């Protein structure tokens, strides 16, 4: 479970093929690289996303599959950021849907 | 993007 760790997420986007897509926000929204193709997969609700093109973002596309993410819900979890706040601020606004 | 797996 240290994949609940951001730091530990980050340390799998090694051989990260997009340099336009931050595997930094990646890593930091709940995602860990599975090293096939460009798929990553959150840690928190298991969603699979690849195949990304240029105009997608981190977190919309994650709140667009698994809108129910414990992670992007804002909801508790084992979660340990690098750095809260960076977190807070990349998250989803609260939104009662 | 694609989602190959969907909570
Ligand atoms: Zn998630």
């Amino acid at each position: 479970n240290d994949l609940n760790r951001e730091e530990t997420r980050l340390k799998t986007f090694t051989d990260w093929p997009l340099d336009w897509l931050d595997k930094r926000q990646l890593a930091q929204t709940g995602m860990y690289f599975t090293h096939a193709g460009d798929k990553v997969k959150c840690f928190f609700c298991g969603v699979e996303i690849g195949s990304w093109e240029q105009e997608d973002q981190p977190v919309p596309e994650h709140q667009r599959w698994s809108p129910n993410c414990p992670l992007l819900r804002r909801r508790t979890t084992n979660n340990v950021p690098i750095n809260a706040e960076a977190l807070d601020r990349i998250l989803p606004p609260i939104s009662y849907d | 993007a694609v989602a190959f797996y969907i909570p």
